């Protein structure tokens, strides 16, 4: 089972990877997606959310390459069909607030464990597990243990099965870097521990993305945990005050006891219509990068990491106001590393 | 068989052989096409001055500019043809003008004789690449702003080297080397005989 | 009262609101750009269905790119789909505009809006009949009508 | 023959008319009459789905490939519909069906392609692939707009008793 | 499954496309339909083939039924004629 | 056979003049109307 | 009681302001041989409606401007024009104002900045060059529709409202003071930028302060116009077509406004089908030389009506 | 940069596409530098690749308010090349379609005018008219617009039975419905305003810039290139050119208005001399053979198979025809080798010609102009930027 690679290497070539990707619609998806289509791999995306909203994948995919499939999780059926006819799956499946209908148990280690298990069922020859960066089976965010509790499953359903696990990425339409800079509506932004103490390595989307489809065509990885870190360490004072820098917004770093924070979250978290802020994402944000001695990922993937500086800009520019929307990043100055 | 009118060949061809000697020095050839039409053929350095004649000569009044155009014969060594069509509102008729122009030999502008040809020459410099020296601004008309290449000419593909499309990464339309999903199916149409010229 | 039933009839309800009125923004690139007058005209009125005969790239909730959508013209298109409500949808209309159409493989023709805009219905027809666009407007409004936004929302 | 659009005393009986048209707008309200008027006529629209307008035979309409009375399919795969496509939209390849006869494997009409000109209908000697009447094919997805044999002959089943009535009454014609 | 049974096959990278929605095929082949049609006895030795109705039919060819060895068949509407 | 042809003798004759009516009150006539409204006012 | 008097005189109409767009989007088509919006609901009942909940429910994009000059400038077009209902006096006003023709003419000049808000928030090209033209002829035609209802006032003796009903029970303000009433429609059509003037929503020429305006701002405002459509045409009806007056019967007074009101809103409407739109100085020029001495010297002729005619009109 | 200010593709003011880079000083226009090609498409290189018979669909969307016209110039162009003419029933269909064409356009010039300059209703009241137009296109193409029906060696098909009859209904009652635009805006108080003397043109500038159009009849210059080169039986027929003097948008339109009647005049003699006959020349050799005839006539097969697969096969030669297309004079210059497919084919566009004409008009005027003076030129930007 296999598709000769012939083309040219662009849209309308093909590549010969059949990949179900059942989390798609994300923010890490979009870009898996685009590096996928852009190879001319066949894609078959699973969704929930409505129509409308798939919309924005179907043009980057080209004629017959992207097919939607409807996928309920709670409904192993659906996800048995989906992987019927790839040959790669990866898994995308995450979230931060846990949800009426699911805990984070479902949405990453119980869900992403029946798919790998019906994967390995239809014969795929590879599946991709994302976890989160520094995941201990004891972290302190319910998030990262449970994510952490996955990796370890999925490995019985599946093995050999490629486990990436990215920091917090930064991309346009991230958290990382939009929620800093989105406390200008706050007066105030609050930072544990005056925002030191939690040094963080971000990690373009691109670079994941493309580091994750480099995966799927390669032989090397195969039971690799591999880590995209990024390509420079910071203290998370330099990375807010930047940001707010690039908003061209001002910064009063206020410091706040976690404590008194983690109920903040929790106030958000309360909030129906997803939650802005999230005790685990608090605690998240604060738990600190853990140093690299792990299966190296982008650069060992093929991809070298860009820094953040470089695309900021782009990423930061929608905060800006009437005139410093025109401000570019090389008369602007770029803040310190602390690799610490 | 169309209805000629040889009264007409016969005028045409009487004013061909006017126009050549009134200018004997850049018309090459003239003739009167048997559609009954005529074609004076000029040396690229008489753009300027058999224009100018046929706008202001009361035997010959050639006032409104139809058409500026040129062919491409690329085994000519002179690869352009531009060919210029002009109307007599009151004699009633119509001549054609037609000098011959290198890739790099420009030619010049007719701006001056007939402001029609503000457009056209920027549209024949679009297409084909020759340059009209003293035009007011010669600059892309119908080829996109950033095209690299001339369209018409015969050795430029049909499909192109490039197509757009939308990249979500980058959020922009996208130039990237054309990659078709049918290629322009290139039938053979000539038939290997010919026909006995009447 | 069960809160599902409570959200389908609510859904229903948005629905039938953006279904009846759709106002479209129409581009007129090329000539199917007559054959949508004509439907704006009297024997197939437009508006009878609650379509607005034209109104600005905000107000519009339909994008119809009618016409050979060219090189040139692709970064505007982009722009003003880019620039319309958070519920927006685009009615392809044309051969020209469905795929390349007698221009598809020309170098100044891009081959198709749905590789510039998503494309929610195709008209197809070198001139599209009025009719047929008013077919494909009215697909439309069956696409939004079984569109579940609130039910996936509760369900999520 | 020529004619002269817009060629061209002062007396009070004149001045006061014109004074008069200026001042109280006399042709302004003329203007209004005429819209009141049509306000008074039935309107010409039809109500689409329940009522449709008029399209006689030779409506070109959508593509569909015709089968023999008997059951064989018209086409013979002579593959001039391919030549004389203006869009390069038909796509034929054929080979010697086991029966002997000339069949096409693969017809795929590009529909997106297509520009609907009719040729196709006119060069066919079979006459197999014509220009059915239905215009309302409006498809979700771009694939469904290619077309594929087994759907134009789906479609020539489904729409065979009117193409036949059709082409019954405009054959003369051609 | 179609005429020249097309088979995207459980293997092919392409049958993906069918999931949730159905294949176009035929029913009432034509590979079958005119084997399914009578022999048309004729008395002379050769006979025309309108296709039926002249205008309406394929060009007209002549068939030399002339071996009952061998039913002739018109290129076009692939009828058999017996003799 | 038959071929459609203008009927025999030809068609009626078409209007290809603006049969636009100059009708209208005199002038005089129309300010004097509005003139004395106002005096019957003002009175 | 006088909430619920708050919600008669405001709901109603609000609701009478939603059926409005429908009897224009019908009677524009019938005079245009079409049958207009009836397929939603009974003949169009339903279609006001409809968009109001679309335009809702679409994204208020809040461009890449200002946040305040951007959303009080909808919510000043509305709050002024269902205010300006407060004081109209349907047979007895809801709230009687002894110098009531200004109040109505102060807040109409009040609509003339949210142009100019909505105008600068936008921030970009169409948006500034529109509003600046838009509020040169409100104020330009502002300057006539003020000197004209000063001609009026002196006949009438006082500022209210209300005693316009007891002017006119014998005569309507038309036969005399006709010459002002077309002045007064005319700018009436001007201030609410209705069609012959109308080149703020000139689409062809600026496509305009509504341009960056969609979903519920551009909803405001717009209900605020078609309000202000019938707002003015009710004041036509009140100060040069009086309704019949009977104190027994209060209604035939509403009756009659109602009958009048609606034709002469009706007229707007026929007026915007019949007319090509006026150029932007073609539309000044008309107020400053062809209405505005027409309107002074006719001001100073009703500084005289009444002292050579002993008619000085009594105050109270 | 004086607030330059793209008037913008997407516009409703803008037919179709244009870019009008305008430098405006507060409402005055500076000057303008129209930008064309938004729809450029190929159809100049496209024909090269393509037979004369399917390089006759290219025509009809050249200018495709102006559908069949168009086909006219191609058809004649090709006819003088192989110098054959078309048959007498054919070429009075021509004419027939060629003026009701002629309508078609001008009710889409002088209503989409009016749309931008603010007046609806002409529209709606004339597009009912046009429908019933496009209704005879269909019963005698098959397709409401881009018919393919005058192909290069006569029409397609004979006109159905009974066509005639129904284009004389409607042809003897259209006047009321241009005589009822007319008491709408031909004296309205106001559009004269926002179009007399709005884009005044010279005469001899007129002819200067190539104009060739309404634009030059408008300016009192008598050209109509129906009377002074007749094609087709454009001469057999008796019409009124409508010259105008003082030239100016007002001026114009009413020559247009002017030529809708005088079409009505020359559409009525058509129906009341169109001649018995065959409606394709009878050379097989340019002509496909009939259908009962190549299903019955082995030299008709093999007439039918060469020419829809190779084609016709003209003479080498060049030609430029002219005719008088709706919007002005609408010319192919198509150089033809001995192949069957064509080697160049310049349309020349009445349109490249006056747009160009909009710096030269548009001079010291208001964003208002700009958008009257685009109507009065009847830009359909498929021809401009073919
Ligand atoms: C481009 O700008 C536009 C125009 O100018 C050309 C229009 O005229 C038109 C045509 C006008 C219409 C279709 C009317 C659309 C507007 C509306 C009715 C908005 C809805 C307003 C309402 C809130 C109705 C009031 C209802 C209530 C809240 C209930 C009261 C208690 C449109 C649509 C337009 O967008
Ligand atoms: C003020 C803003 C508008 C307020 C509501 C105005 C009336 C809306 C309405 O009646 O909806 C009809 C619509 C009618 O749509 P429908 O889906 O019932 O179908 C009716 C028939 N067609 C399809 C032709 C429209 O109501 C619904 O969509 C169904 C759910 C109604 C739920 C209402 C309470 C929530
Ligand atoms: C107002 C009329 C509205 C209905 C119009 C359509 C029906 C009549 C059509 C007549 C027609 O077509 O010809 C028009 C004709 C056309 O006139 P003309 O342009 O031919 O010129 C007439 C004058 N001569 C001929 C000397 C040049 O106009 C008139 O008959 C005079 C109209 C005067 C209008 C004065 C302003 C309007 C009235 C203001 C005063 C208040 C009136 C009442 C207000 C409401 C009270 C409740
Ligand atoms: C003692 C005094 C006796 C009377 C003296 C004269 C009073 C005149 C009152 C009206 C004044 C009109 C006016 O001043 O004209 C401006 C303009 C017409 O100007 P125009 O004809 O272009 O010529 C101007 C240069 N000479 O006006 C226009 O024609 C353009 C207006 C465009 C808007 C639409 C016009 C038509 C409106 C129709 C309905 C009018 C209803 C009026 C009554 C409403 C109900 C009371
Ligand atoms: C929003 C902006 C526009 C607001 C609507 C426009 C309101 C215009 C009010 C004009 C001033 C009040 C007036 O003229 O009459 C009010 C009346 C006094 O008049 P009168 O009764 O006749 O004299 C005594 C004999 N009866 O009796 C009174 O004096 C009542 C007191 C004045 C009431 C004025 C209306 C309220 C204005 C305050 C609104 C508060 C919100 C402000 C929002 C912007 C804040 C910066
Ligand atoms: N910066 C980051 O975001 C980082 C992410 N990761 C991991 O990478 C993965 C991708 O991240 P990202 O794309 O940002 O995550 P998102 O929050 O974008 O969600 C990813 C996708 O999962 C789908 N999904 C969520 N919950 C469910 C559910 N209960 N059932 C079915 N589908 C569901 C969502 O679809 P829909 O919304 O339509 O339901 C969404 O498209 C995550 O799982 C995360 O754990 C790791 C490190 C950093
Ligand atoms: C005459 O040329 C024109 C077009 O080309 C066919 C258009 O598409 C359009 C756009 C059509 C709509 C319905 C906005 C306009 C306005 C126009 O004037
Ligand atoms: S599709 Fe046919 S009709 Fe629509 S634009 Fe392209 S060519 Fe003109
Ligand atoms: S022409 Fe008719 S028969 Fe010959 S191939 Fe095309 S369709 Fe089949
Ligand atoms: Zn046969």
């Amino acid at each position: 089972h296999a598709v000769i690679p012939h083309g040219k290497g662009g849209r309308s070539s093909v590549s010969g990877v059949v990949a179900t990707v059942f989390g798609a619609t994300g923010f890490l998806g979009r870009y898996v997606v685009n590096h996928l289509g852009r190879m001319g791999s066949q894609v078959i995306i699973p969704y929930r959310c409505d129509v409308y909203d798939i919309m924005h994948l179907r043009l980057m995919g080209d004629l017959g390459q992207l097919t939607f499939l409807e996928w309920d999780a709670r409904d192993k059926d659906s996800i048995r069909k989906a992987v019927q006819h790839s040959n790669v799956v990866i898994n995308l499946i995450g979230r931060e607030w846990e949800t009426r209908n699911f805990d984070f148990e479902d949405v990453f280690v119980n869900i992403p464990r029946a798919i790998a298990q019906a994967s390995k069922e239809a014969g795929v020859e590879r599946f991709i597990h994302v976890s989160h960066l520094n995941a201990s089976m004891k972290s302190s965010s319910k998030s990262l243990r449970s994510k952490a509790v996955g990796e370890k499953e999925v490995r019985s359903v599946f093995p050999e099965a490629i486990i990436i696990r990215p920091s917090d990425i930064f991309g346009r339409e991230d958290r990382f870097l939009n929620h800093f800079a989105n406390y200008r509506w706050f007066l105030a932004v609050p930072l544990v521990s005056l925002g030191f103490k939690t040094v963080k390595q971000p990690v373009y989307v691109a670079d994941v993305s493309k580091g994750i489809v480099n995966a799927t065509k390669d032989p090397d990885a195969v039971g690799k945990t591999f880590a995209f870190t990024g390509p420079n360490r910071y203290l998370l004072f330099h990375l807010v005050k930047y940001i707010f820098g690039m908003t061209h917004r001002t910064f009063i770093p206020y410091p706040l006891p976690l404590f008194v924070y983690s109920w903040i979250g929790k106030l958000f978290g309360l909030s129906p219509f997803e939650p802005w802020t999230t005790k685990d994402k608090v605690e998240r944000i604060h738990i600190s990068d853990v140093m690299p001695t792990d299966l190296p990922g982008l650069e060992d993937l093929g991809v070298q990491p860009t820094p953040l500086e470089l695309k900021s800009i782009e990423v930061l520019r929608r905060h800006r106001t009437y005139r410093w929307l025109s401000s570019e990043i090389e008369e602007t100055k770029p803040a310190k590393t602390v690799n610490y | 068989v169309r209805p000629r009118s040889d009264v007409t060949h016969k005028q045409l061809s009487a004013f061909g052989e006017y126009v050549a000697e009134i200018l004997p020095k850049y018309v090459q050839q003239v003739q009167v096409s048997c559609l009954d039409e005529l074609e004076i053929c000029i040396h690229p350095d008489g753009v300027i001055p058999t224009l100018t004649f046929l706008r202001d000569h009361t035997n010959a009044q050639f006032k409104s500019l139809a058409d500026l155009t040129a062919v491409d014969v690329p085994t000519r060594q002179n690869r352009f043809e531009i060919v210029y069509n002009l109307l007599s509102l009151r004699f009633n008729s119509r001549i054609r003008v037609k000098t011959y122009a290198d890739e790099l030999t420009p030619i010049d502008s007719i701006v001056s004789v007939h402001i029609a040809a503000n457009w056209y020459e920027r549209e024949v410099w679009d297409m084909f690449g020759v340059f009209f020296f003293n035009h007011p601004d010669l600059r892309r008309i119908l080829t996109d702003y950033g095209f690299e290449g001339h369209p018409f000419r015969k050795d430029f593909p049909l499909t192109g080297y490039v197509e757009l499309r939308y990249d979500d990464e980058v959020k922009r339309v996208v130039a990237e080397p054309v990659e078709l999903a049918q290629e322009f199916r290139k039938f053979d149409l000539n038939s290997p005989w010919e026909a006995f010229p009447a | 009262s069960r809160a599902e039933y409570v959200v389908t009839k609510l859904d229903d309800l948005i629905n039938w609101a953006r279904r009846s009125s759709l106002w479209p923004m129409t581009f007129g690139l090329a000539c199917c750009a007559v054959e949508m007058m004509h439907m704006a005209a009297p024997r197939y009125d437009m508006d009878r269905f609650g379509v607005v005969f034209r109104a600005s790239p905000r107000q519009a909730d339909v994008m119809i790119v009618a016409g050979t959508l060219t090189n040139k013209m692709a970064p505007a298109l982009r722009k003003v789909y880019d620039q319309m409500p958070e519920p927006r949808y685009v009615v392809s209309m044309g051969s020209c505009a469905n795929g390349g159409g007698y221009y598809h493989y020309s170098y100044s023709v891009v081959r198709g809006c749905d590789r510039i805009v998503p494309v929610d219905i195709y008209v197809p027809g070198c001139p599209p009949t009025a009719e047929a666009l008013l077919y494909g407007i009215l697909q439309l409004q069956r696409k939004i009508k079984r569109e579940q936004k609130l039910k996936i929302w509760y369900r999520r | 023959t020529y004619k002269y659009v817009n060629k061209k005393e002062v007396d009070m009986k004149s001045a006061t008319d014109n004074a008069a048209r200026i001042l109280m707008w006399t042709e302004l309200i003329r203007g209004l009459g005429m819209t009141l008027s049509y306000l008074f006529r039935e309107p010409a629209t039809i109500n689409y789905p329940f009522e449709k307008g008029p399209l006689s035979p030779r409506f070109r309409g959508e593509h569909a490939l015709r089968r023999y009375p008997s059951g064989e399919e018209r086409c013979i795969a002579c593959k001039l519909c391919e030549a004389i496509c203006p869009a390069q939209a038909i796509t034929i390849e054929a080979e010697p069906r086991a029966d002997g006869s000339r069949r096409t494997t693969r017809y795929d009409i590009d529909m997106t392609k297509c520009i609907y000109c009719g040729f196709c209908q006119e060069a066919c000697p079979v006459d197999a692939i014509v220009e059915g009447p239905n215009f309302e094919f409006s498809t979700e997805t771009h694939e469904e707009l290619l077309y594929n044999k087994e759907k134009l002959l789906n479609n020539g089943d489904k729409w065979e008793a009117e193409i036949a009535a059709n082409i019954q009454a405009d054959y003369l014609y051609r | 499954i179609t005429h020249t049974g097309q088979v995207y096959d459980e293997k092919d990278y392409r049958r993906v496309r069918f999931v949730d929605r159905q294949k176009e095929v035929n029913e009432n082949f034509a590979i079958d339909l005119i084997a399914q049609q009578p022999v048309n006895e004729v008395e002379h030795r050769i006979i025309a083939c309108d296709g039926g109705g002249g205008a309406l039919g394929h060009p007209k060819v002549y068939i030399n039924l002339d071996k009952e060895t061998k039913t002739g068949t018109c290129g076009y509407c692939g009828l058999q004629f017996k003799q | 056979v038959k071929q459609d042809m203008p009927p025999p003798g030809g068609y009626g004759p078409i209007d290809y003049k603006r049969n636009l009516p100059r009708r209208g009150l005199s002038g005089y006539s129309m300010f004097a109307v509005g003139i004395g409204a106002l005096i019957f006012g003002y009175w | 009681m006088f909430f619920i008097n708050i919600l008669t005189l405001l709901v109603p109409i609000l609701i009478a302001m939603a059926f409005l767009t429908l009897v224009e989007r019908k009677i524009l088509g019938y005079m245009q041989l079409r049958k207009g919006p009836n397929i939603v609901g009974p003949y169009g009942i339903l279609q006001p409606f409809a968009d109001a909940m679309k335009l809702f429910m679409k994204e208020p994009m809040r461009p890449l401007t200002s946040m305040s000059l951007f959303i009080i400038a909808p919510t000043l077009s509305l709050t002024l024009a269902l205010s300006l209902w407060v004081p109209l006096p349907m047979p007895h006003p809801l709230i009687n104002l002894n110098l009531g023709i200004l109040f109505i003419l102060a807040t109409s000049s009040l609509s003339v900045y949210s142009i100019l808000w909505s105008g600068w928030a936008s921030n970009s090209k169409y948006s500034l060059f529109g509003a600046l033209r838009a509020v040169a002829q409100t104020i330009s035609y502002e300057v006539t529709m003020a000197i004209i209802l000063l001609s009026v006032l002196l006949m009438n003796g006082s500022y209210s409202l209300q005693t316009l009903i007891t002017t006119q029970e014998h005569m309507w303000l038309l036969l005399p003071a006709w010459p002002m009433a077309m002045m007064w429609f005319i700018s009436t059509l001007a201030e609410t930028n209705r069609a012959p003037f109308d080149l703020t929503e000139g689409e062809s020429e600026l496509v305009g302060f509504n341009v960056e305006y969609a979903a519920g701002p551009f909803a405001l405002f717009f209900m605020a116009e078609y309000t202000n459509i019938i707002l003015m045409n009710a004041l036509t009806t009140i100060i040069f077509l009086g309704p019949l007056y009977y104190i027994n019967l209060p209604e035939l007074y509403s009756t009659n406004f109602m009958m009048e009101a609606l034709l002469l809103s009706s007229t707007f409407l026929w007026i915007r089908a019949s007319y090509p739109r006026f150029r932007y100085d073609q539309l000044m020029h008309l107020l400053w030389k062809n209405f505005l001495p027409l309107t002074l010297a006719l001001c100073m002729w009703h500084i005289s009506l009444p002292i050579f005619t002993a008619g000085v009109p009594p105050y109270m | 940069t004086n607030m330059t200010l793209n008037f913008g593709p997407q516009h409703p003011a803008a037919h179709g596409v244009l870019r009008l880079v305008l430098e405006l000083s507060g409402e005055m226009v500076r000057k303008c530098d129209p930008h064309i090609g938004l729809l450029h498409r190929g159809t100049e290189k496209l024909i090269e690749y393509k037979t004369y018979l399917q390089a006759l669909p290219y025509f009809d969307r050249l200018d495709y308010v102006s559908m069949m016209c168009n086909e006219q110039a191609y058809s004649i162009a090709v006819e003088k090349l192989l110098n054959i003419q078309p048959p007498p029933r054919a070429q009075w269909i021509r004419v027939l379609f060629g003026e009701i064409t002629r309508i078609l356009n001008h009710i889409m010039a002088v209503t989409t005018h009016a749309l931008d300059i603010g007046a609806m209703t002409p529209f709606f009241w004339m597009f009912e008219e046009r429908e019933k137009m496009f209704e005879f296109y269909e019963r005698v193409s098959g397709a409401r617009m881009h018919a393919a029906y005058i192909r290069p060696g006569g029409v397609h098909q004979d006109l159905p039975l009974g066509l005639l009859d129904d284009i004389y209904e409607f042809s003897k009652n259209f006047s009321l419905r241009i005589d009822e635009v007319e008491e709408m805006l031909t004296n309205n108080r106001i559009w004269r305003n926002r179009t007399v003397d709005i884009g005044v043109v010279t005469a001899e500038d007129a002819l200067n810039y190539g104009f060739s159009g309404v634009m030059l009849r408008g300016s009192g210059i008598q050209w109509d290139l129906r009377k002074t080169q007749p094609y087709d039986v454009y001469d057999q027929v008796e019409f009124d050119v409508p010259i105008g003097s003082r030239g100016d948008c007002y001026d114009r339109y009413l020559c247009r208005v002017e030529e809708m009647r005088q079409s009505l005049r020359i559409i009525e003699q058509c129906l009341n001399k169109m001649p018995p006959g065959e409606i394709k020349v009878d050379d097989a050799k340019v002509s496909p053979p009939k259908r009962a005839e190549m299903k019955t006539s082995m030299e008709s097969l093999i007439h039918h198979f060469k020419l829809y697969t190779e084609g016709y096969q003209v003479p080498p030669g060049a030609t430029y025809t002219a005719i008088e297309a709706p919007k002005g004079e609408f010319g192919v210059y198509l150089v033809s080798d001995g192949s069957s497919r064509p080697y160049r084919c310049k349309i020349k566009a009445p349109g490249f010609a006056h747009l160009a004409g909009l710096d030269k008009m548009s001079k010291g005027h208001m964003l208002a102009d700009v958008v009257a003076i685009i109507g009065t030129q009847d830009i359909v930007f498929g021809e401009i930027d073919r």
